[PDB]
């Protein structure tokens, strides 16, 4: 198909209602809930999860933001 | 930049956004791909 996976597409629009300048500083937000509340743990697995987070503005095509820069994990 | 500006509060908009809800499920759901 096509068309992206449902989920990524929700997860798009709202990263639509934010402004660009926004978008990285609350996907780390967004990053180290997810991590917390369901205790990933597992080296690759936590950097795989802040990765993909930063760079889910280019997976959605926001094209003003690119790729989020590499923070350190906590 | 002014009083009367645009004036993005990130935070408010991370909670009007639903926390990013689906993107936080994305996010795990790539996370647990891992290896
Ligand atoms: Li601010």
């Amino acid at each position: 198909p096509e068309q992206r996976p449902p989920l990524l597409r929700l997860c798009c629009t709202q990263l639509h209602q934010q402004n660009p300048q926004c978008t990285c500083s609350t996907l780390r937000r967004a990053a180290m809930a997810v991590r917390t509340r369901q205790g990933i743990s597992a080296s690759s697995q936590v950097q795989r999860l802040f990765e993909t987070a930063r760079h889910l503005p280019k997976t959605c095509n926001f094209a003003g933001v690119g790729v989020c820069p590499f923070q350190a994990v906590p | 930049a002014g009083p009367f500006g645009p004036r993005p509060k990130c935070p408010s908009q991370f909670v009007s956004a639903h926390r990013l809800s689906a993107c936080q499920k994305w996010i795990h759901k790539q996370a647990t791909s891992a290896g």
